[PDB]
DNA sequence: TAATAATAGTTTTTAGTTTATTGGG
DNA sequence: GCTAATAAACTAAAAACTATTATTATG
């Protein structure tokens, strides 16, 4: 779908070493934030595992201090934020999951950043 | 804080810089080679934080991302790297030029729109604050669009353009055996009478390596000199001469050569267990007893005025022993931005002071938490050189007091005289020896070596270069000059036996 | 104290010297020593320093595996103080 | 319903260490 | 003939300098 697509694009997007690989996949990350904001009852369970992958995506894909990576990783982070504000328990078996994962990402390079 | 600058090399790709009339010199192209080798040198050891590019026209091929032919870009805008450096060696060279040519085209025509429309959008893809846009154009003919008149047409209302949106292109000379025909094609295209058969327009400085941090101008501090309590006046501080140190090194891993962070802990013996700056105590064992104190009483006792300047008087230039240095002087300059009106203030005390030939001593504090010393402020009137450029700024020289304890004890030293005559010999020595000083004639020679064996090994060169040290004393050239007069006024002082060493 | 030394004009001319730094910025002679907040014990607080990895869950670099650099320009090559 | 205002992010000293190194006895 | 600081280089550490960016204000 749309979401799986832009998140295949995005886990194609930062192969190439450019701070145009960046601009493109926070673009592509903005346009994920302004759609699946939205969803009736149905895309957000698609949303979830593509969150799963794409969140543990760039958890071991990014792995870069390179800002590109930075201001994507936080426009990421800020939709996970407004998502989960009201998104309900049912994100859960990814939380601790993504617990493992954010402090992992804080303690790593992002707290060289 | 200003813009940067911006540098855009671009060379011809064609016959004329490959070839010279006189194979012994360098050619066209492989100079033009050592001239940005050089450039970027320069440049990484002064500005690495600007950016630099490379792009040729009149190649054959061509790769551009605006994708017109012969116009093909070899670097895009960036800071210089010792990559960038070997990526151009590798075409340096009589040989380097061949390979060139062998996966490179040259030759084709070109069109001077074409390579404006190009780095104007490079220019244009830099999104930094920039205040330079020097581009330096290689090639030593200004005919090839006089041949075709619309494109020499197109061309000179595009450099117009372009010169009227802040881009500066100036004109690197080339050796034409014809003349390189300045005024002809040029001072009507190019921002700004022989018709150089040569091409050293100023390319000597351009091969002239330079070993200079060169830092941009900031502000110190703006500090706000009170002048009994309430009449107060905003002033800059800067320091025109500031010691240049060598950069930091820079911890890195033995097995990846990636930098390695190092974090700190402070904690627990018999436990070892982490501790917290609560648990830290200052103490200080006097004689046998231990004062236990902490950290915020020891910046609250150096803690006495505002960070700022209080007077205390004004006194004759004369009043001041030249020997009585503290530390190296600051600049003072007027400053509007927190007090409005104050550059008047700052003229009319100038004048009666300049007048008067009194500076004005002060109490300095530089920040919170720190010792007010004493200040001398002596005038400091504006000087033009020939070219009436400021060779002296116009403020005041800040200088240091010692305090009585900042003065240390002699044994006491007695008077002896000398003869008349060997003040004589000291003079004609002095003489064959005199010369005019100029502050920019002597370097530091450990960090001129220092940084070629940095370039050498980051060039993975072979050799390093030689620091030429300007501070050892030519003693064949002295002993030549004086010959006699060493010995004679030997004989005069010293005894023939007692020389100077026992 | 004195600097016992020669000054030295060309290779033919060189007279013994005793500097003395008549002006000399003075500083404090006692540091402010760090002990503990109950025992006021600096045996009881001692210090060390820690060289781990920035990834790889800090991943701890041996002490003497870490070796110095220096920025050049865009770039960092590795370069040790021998 | 949409404008302003402290505000953290790179340099640069500089106080307190840490190195062995000459200078003696 | 019996050991003796020392400025340099090294840190931490603290402030000044541009450079932004929520925030009501109003509706």
């Amino acid at each position: 779908c749309s979401l799986l697509r832009l998140q295949e694009t995005l886990s194609a997007a930062d192969r190439c070493g450019a701070a145009l690989a960046g601009h493109q996949l926070i673009r592509g990350l903005g346009q994920e934030c302004v759609l699946s904001s939205s969803p009736a009852v149905l895309a957000l369970q698609t949303s979830l595992v593509f969150s799963r992958d794409f969140g543990l995506l760039v958890f071991v894909r990014k792995s870069l201090n390179s800002i590109e990576f930075r201001e994507c990783r936080e426009e990421i982070l800020k939709f996970l934020c407004i998502f989960l504000e009201k998104m309900g328990q049912k994100i859960a078996p990814y939380s601790v999951e993504i617990k493992n994962t954010c402090t992992s990402v804080y303690t790593k390079d992002r707290a060289a950043k | 804080y200003s813009g940067r600058d911006s540098l855009i090399f671009l060379v011809d790709a064609s016959k004329a810089m490959f070839e010279s009339q006189s194979e012994d010199e360098l050619t066209p192209f492989d100079m033009s080679i050592q001239c940005i080798q050089s450039v970027y040198i320069s440049k990484i050891i002064s500005s690495d934080r600007d950016l630099l590019a490379v792009v040729f026209y009149g190649t054959e091929k061509d790769k551009n991302s605006v994708n017109f032919k012969n116009i093909y870009v070899l670097q895009e805008l960036d800071n210089p790297g010792a990559k960038r450096i070997l990526e151009l060696d590798q075409f340096k060279g009589q040989q380097g030029q061949k390979r060139f040519q062998d996966m490179m085209g040259h030759g084709s025509d070109y069109s001077l729109s074409e390579v404006l429309w190009v780095c104007a959008n490079l220019f244009s893809d830099v999104q930094f604050k920039m205040s330079h846009k020097r581009i330096m154009l290689f090639t030593n003919e200004d005919n090839p669009h006089g041949n075709d008149s619309a494109k020499a047409s197109r061309a000179r209302t595009k450099a117009g353009d372009l010169r009227d949106t802040g881009i500066f292109l100036d004109l690197m000379h080339l050796k034409k055996p014809g003349g390189f025909d300045i005024s002809l094609f040029y001072r009507d295209i190019i921002s700004i009478l022989r018709v150089h058969f040569e091409e050293s327009s100023k390319l000597e400085d351009l091969l002239r390596k330079v070993r200079a941090k060169e830092t941009r101008k900031r502000a110190l501090s703006r500090l706000k000199l009170k002048l009994n309590k309430d009449i107060v006046i905003s002033v800059g501080i800067y320091n025109l001469v500031q010691k240049a140190l060598k950069p930091p090194p820079i911890k890195l891993y033995r097995e990846t050569n990636e930098p390695v962070k190092t974090k700190t802990r402070t904690f627990n013996t018999s436990t070892g267990g982490l501790l917290l700056p609560s648990d830290t105590k200052r103490s200080q064992i006097y004689g046998s007893r231990q004062i236990i104190l902490e950290k915020e009483e020891t910046e609250e006792l150096k803690r006495f005025d505002d960070p700022g300047l209080m007077l205390m008087g004004f006194k004759p230039l004369v009043l001041l022993k030249k020997h009585h240095y503290l530390r190296p002087s600051l600049f003072v300059y007027p400053e509007e931005s927190l007090v409005i009106g104050s550059s008047t203030l700052f003229s009319a005390l100038l004048i009666k002071c300049l007048e008067k030939e009194v500076a004005a001593l002060c109490r300095y504090t530089p920040r919170r938490n720190i010792p007010p010393y004493f200040v001398a402020l002596v005038p400091q009137e504006e000087e033009l050189d020939d070219q009436k450029i400021q060779v002296t700024p116009p403020g005041f020289q800040l200088v240091f007091l010692p305090f009585a304890d900042d003065k240390r004890k002699m044994p006491f030293t007695e008077k002896i005289m000398a003869t008349p005559e060997q003040v004589g010999k000291m003079k004609a020595i002095v003489e064959k020896l005199r010369f005019t000083y100029r502050s920019d004639s002597f370097e530091n020679p450990v960090l001129q070596q220092h940084f070629r064996n940095l370039e050498a090994l980051a060039l993975d060169l072979m050799e390093p270069e030689q620091a030429v040290d300007l501070t050892l004393p030519k003693v064949e050239a002295m002993n030549k000059r004086l010959g006699s007069l060493v010995d004679e006024f030997k004989e005069l002082v010293y005894p023939p036996d007692y020389n100077p060493e026992g | 104290i004195h600097w016992p030394c020669r000054l030295t004009i060309g290779s033919n001319l060189s007279i013994r010297i005793a500097a003395y730094k008549s002006i000399l910025q003075e500083r404090v002679k006692k540091t402010w020593t760090v002990v503990d907040a109950k025992t006021l014990k600096k045996e009881d607080i001692q210090k060390e320093t820690v060289y781990c990895l920035n990834d790889d869950d800090e991943t701890e670099v041996l002490k003497e595996d870490i070796i110095q650099g220096f920025r050049y320009g865009s770039d960092i090559v590795p370069f040790s103080k021998v």
